DNA sequence: GAAGCCACATCCTCT
DNA sequence: AGAGGATGTGGCTTC
């Protein structure tokens, strides 16, 4: 649980908190690396368990019927938005093209290593 | 119907036409989505081409323009000043023969323009439905 | 079926519903009748805006004239209306020399559209 | 409070 | 597995 990434993506508690902030803030979480982590390469991720994944977003959410492939429907929302890309060819794993490093104020490199990422 | 008896008249008054009687403003109203830059090339070369999207600003009333009499030279003209392209266009706007003319920024891609009866195109076109 | 006198002596239209939902497929689609003699093939093109969007955006603005009938395939209204306020619809049927003719708060487009109390 | 704007949550069709 | 259309739903804001 290093920086607080929920905070520096703008969520402040008023609404609900955005699926690509939650992601964000499961990624930012030593702890969740068993189901979602960095690939090691800029901003891409990885859901190792979207199941998993899901599971916490749609507790977070209350909506506990939710499930990946309708978690992965909000994602796909985001390719317009230009916040979340997906990593063609490669299984569950998408990549934030937004200013993270200007949100964050630390950059892929230095996360990784914060997050000691393998 | 191809239009109105008082062709004359229904300009004269009718708030419509009277609210766009008067340098208003104008813009290009074309690939609003798109970079400025294709905005900018669009937006000219389609005159070129004598056609254009323009609505007044002010009333957002849209208007599909076509500069030719009822390749052009006169109606689409880039000379009157060093970076604004003065246009000109005829039409049967709900029944009243008009002339749509102002003058466009080729960079802001917007200005000013207006209407004014067509006489001309009235008293022709009173005559075909007699 | 049920037309409408538009701005113009010399063209009618279908009704529209008087508030819609964004980039939501019509409910009737729309068609613009000719009531003097206009060739066939004749293209039909139309546009909107008010005193709060200069220029809605649309989707499938454009149709063909056939027997003095032209029928829009699928219009759409992208662009919003604004709240209470409505739409300037500006039909245009390209004749020599052109002929447009107007329409007064047609349709007001909103996120939403028509819901149901909350 | 209605009416707006948002970000999904649900469902589904196609490849 | 993944893209994206269609439409309903709850949070928050503004008129």
């Amino acid at each position: 649980p290093v920086i607080p990434a929920a905070a520096l993506a703008g969520y402040t508690g008023s609404g609900p908190i955005q699926l690509w902030q939650f992601l964000l803030e499961l990624l930012t979480d030593k702890s969740c690396q068993s189901f979602i982590s960095w690939t090691g390469d800029g901003w891409e991720f990885k859901l190792s368990d979207p199941d998993e994944v899901a599971r916490r977003w749609g507790k977070r959410k209350n909506k506990p019927k939710m499930n990946y492939e309708k978690l992965s429907r909000g994602l796909r929302y985001y390719y317009d938005k230009n916040i979340i890309h997906k990593t063609a060819g490669k299984r569950y794993v998408y990549r934030f093209v937004c200013d993270l490093q200007s949100l964050l104020g630390y950059t892929p490199e230095e996360l990784h290593a914060m997050l000691d990422v393998k | 119907p191809r239009v109105v008896p008082d062709q004359r008249s229904k300009f004269e008054n009718e708030e419509f036409f009277r609210k766009l009687s008067r340098e208003c403003e104008i813009k290009y109203t074309g690939f609003r989505d798109r970079p400025h830059e294709e905005r900018q090339t669009r937006f000219q070369n389609a005159c070129r081409d004598g056609r254009s999207e323009i609505a007044f600003v002010a009333t957002g009333t849209n208007l599909s323009l076509q500069f030719f009499p009822a390749p052009s030279r006169e109606y689409v003209d880039l000379e009157r000043e060093a970076g604004k392209v003065y246009l000109k266009a005829p039409m049967i706007l709900n029944g009243v023969c008009v002339i749509w003319k102002g003058w466009i920024d080729l960079h802001r891609l917007d200005g000013m323009g207006c209407l004014e009866f067509d006489e001309e195109r009235a008293q022709q076109e009173d005559a075909l439905a007699q | 079926g049920e037309l409408v006198r538009t701005d113009s002596p010399n063209f009618l239209c279908s009704v529209l519903p008087t508030h819609w939902r964004c980039n939501k497929t019509l409910p009737i689609a729309f068609k613009v009748v000719a009531k003097g003699d206009v060739p066939d093939g004749t293209l039909v093109t139309v546009m909107a805006g008010n005193d709060e969007n200069y220029s809605a955006e649309l989707r499938n603005a454009t149709a063909a004239m056939k027997n003095q009938v032209a029928r829009f395939n699928d219009l759409r209204f992208v662009g919003r209306s604004g709240r209470g306020k409505s739409f300037t619809l500006t039909i245009t049927v390209f004749t020599n020399p052109p002929q447009v003719a107007t329409y007064h708060r047609a349709i007001a487009i909103t996120v939403d559209g028509p819901r149901e109390p909350r």
